[PDB]
């Protein structure tokens, strides 16, 4: 609401995802997406900083190995 | 300037009159005095290599709030806190902080 | 129910414009203020009397 | 070299400034490559891009010791970037910094153009406190009086020095028309709509100087006299004062029923009586003590 977004590309795909996300991580992704606009000398979300920030923060530990359902 | 006498500052009293002569900022508890006065390496990012993708990314998160806050006011973001260096021993991890200090 | 907030935004927009014509002067005629707001003179008086009360 | 294709080369270099940051930031070649794309983005009216890639350059300071053609083309783009917006003091700070850099080779003529750029518009900047010391530092030098614009500067200091814009437009027009050298004069004024606004803003700054001298050297004035002394109508004079008083920068109050703009305030009876006794005390006790003691001191010199 304060950060300038003003885009057609909405964050609806990154809502119903698995791997439950704490409330502090929403702040970290939107900061990391903000760094990925400023570092490359932009001002606006170009529909790729949000996805690269998500793929950076989630890589900790993963699959249930299709075992015990 | 008694407005500068905040309830919890440090002053210097007279030995006999006991009134306030001069106020003092704060103690600096000499255990951490040695944790400031040291020279890193007088290095200039030239004793480091093969890490420039990670060097610049660390220089991005630190050097901008202490130099350039206008790039963080134009975008509705709070300036970030610190980072972390993790990995096997031998690749930087001390010289990299020696570079930025 | 939206026209109530439209009336409150209307009555805000009167008293925001009617305070920008106070700092230049103490004593003034009213027909200049009617001409500067370019709206009327009768609602301006009922608004200014409401702001004093 | 093929064409002036200003869209193809502009976006294709901004997508690679993020790339060769990995070679270390060398003091000359990296700096020269990163100032190349900003003059391109100034040319395609991309001003949001230029001011940020130029905002990075301030981490490299005191680099003018080995080279001289670096700081010139940097500031020559910085004066144009702030030219499109207001805030004229930043162009003056850049004009003063391009005044001492070529002069190290003792410029016969280029030193005169950088001198003319500084001294032309300092009044065009807003007056808060930074115009005050700036006109005290750039004036009073050994080499500035070679141009009558220093007398134009000295006239617009303060105390009105008999100023009037109709008199100002008629005597210094030859400086604004073709002169002997006249090389920065055409560069600033006498131009397209960029220059015509600078006529209006120069008109705007002198009448803002003319309101400040009235509110200090007067108490009350009729509105017909203020209108004719500012060479403009009664409607513009009211709207220009209404701009100043909502800006809380000139402190006055008008009358549209009898036409008396006054300049003082209704003073307080606690304030007025305290200022009565203060002018009673320090003007009738200290010098009263001094009259008695100088007359005692004259007893020694006179007799015997
Ligand atoms: N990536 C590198 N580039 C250049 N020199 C390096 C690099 N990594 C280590 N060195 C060399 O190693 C020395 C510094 O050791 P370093 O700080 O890397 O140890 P360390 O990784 O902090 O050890 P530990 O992780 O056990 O604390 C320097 O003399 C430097 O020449
Ligand atoms: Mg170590």
């Amino acid at each position: 609401s304060k950060m300038n977004l003003s885009e057609e590309v909405d964050l609806e795909d990154y809502v119903a995802r698995p791997d439950k996300i704490s409330g502090a991580d929403i702040n970290s992704i939107c900061q990391e997406s903000g760094m990925l606009a400023v570092r490359e000398n932009r001002y606006i979300v170009l529909a790729k900083d949000f996805e690269k920030a998500y793929k950076t923060v989630i890589k900790k530990d993963e699959q249930e190995h299709e075992f015990y359902k | 300037d008694k407005s500068k006498l905040k309830p919890g500052t440090r002053v210097a009293l007279d030995m006999t009159t006991l009134t306030i002569m001069r106020y003092l900022p704060r103690e600096v508890d000499p255990l951490v005095y040695n944790m400031s006065h040291e020279d890193p390496g007088n290095v200039s990012y030239s004793e480091i290599g093969g890490l420039s993708e990670q060097i610049r990314e660390l220089r991005e998160v630190i050097e901008l709030p202490l130099t350039n806050p206008e790039l963080f006011q134009r975008v509705g973001i709070i300036p970030p806190k610190g980072c972390l260096l993790y990995g096997p021993p031998g690749t930087g991890k001390t010289l990299l902080a020696r570079a930025v200090a | 129910i939206i026209s109530t907030h439209l009336a409150k935004l209307y009555d805000n927009l009167l008293e925001q414009n009617l305070i920008r014509v106070i700092e230049p002067f103490s004593r003034v005629q009213i027909e200049h203020i009617s001409s500067l707001i370019k709206l009327s003179k009768a609602d301006v008086e009922r608004k200014l009397s409401q702001m004093i009360l | 070299k093929e064409q002036n294709g200003d869209v193809k080369e502009a976006a294709s270099i901004l997508q690679e400034l993020q790339v060769e940051t990995y070679g270390s930031m060398e003091k000359k070649e990296r700096v020269e490559f990163i100032l190349e794309q900003m003059r391109l983005c100034l040319a395609v009216k991309d001003y949001i891009r230029t001011q940020i890639i130029s905002k990075k350059i301030n981490t490299k300071f005191f680099q003018e010791e080995n080279t001289e053609k670096l700081k010139l083309k940097y500031y020559n783009l910085m004066i144009q970037l702030d030219q499109h917006e207001g805030s004229y003091l930043s162009i003056c700070k850049h004009y003063r910094a391009i005044y001492d850099t070529p002069c190290i080779q003792a410029e016969s003529e280029k030193w005169q153009q950088a001198l003319k750029s500084v001294v032309l518009y300092v009044i065009l900047a807003p007056f808060d406190n930074e115009q005050s010391d700036l006109v005290h530092r750039i004036s009073g030098d050994k080499k500035l009086e070679e141009i009558p614009k220093y007398k134009d500067l000295l006239k617009l200091f303060t105390t009105m020095e008999l100023m009037r814009w109709s008199t100002l437009v008629e005597d210094y027009g030859m400086e604004l028309r073709k002169g002997s050298l006249e090389s920065p004069a055409t560069d600033v004024f006498g131009s397209t709509e960029e220059g015509e606004k600078r006529w209006k803003d120069l008109k705007n700054r002198v009448v803002e100087h003319n309101i400040r001298i009235m509110a200090k050297y007067y108490t009350r004035i009729t509105m017909k006299r203020m209108a004719q002394l500012l060479d403009l109508s009664v409607d513009e004079s009211e709207a220009f004062l209404s701009n100043l008083v909502v800006n809380k920068t000139i402190f006055a109050k008008v009358d549209r029923l009898a036409g008396i703009i006054n300049f003082q305030r209704p003073k307080d009876p606690n304030n007025l009586l305290n200022d009565w006794s203060q002018k009673l005390n320090s003007l009738m006790s200290l010098v009263n003590k001094t009259t008695h003691l100088i007359a005692k001191e004259e007893m020694i010199h006179n007799l015997q």
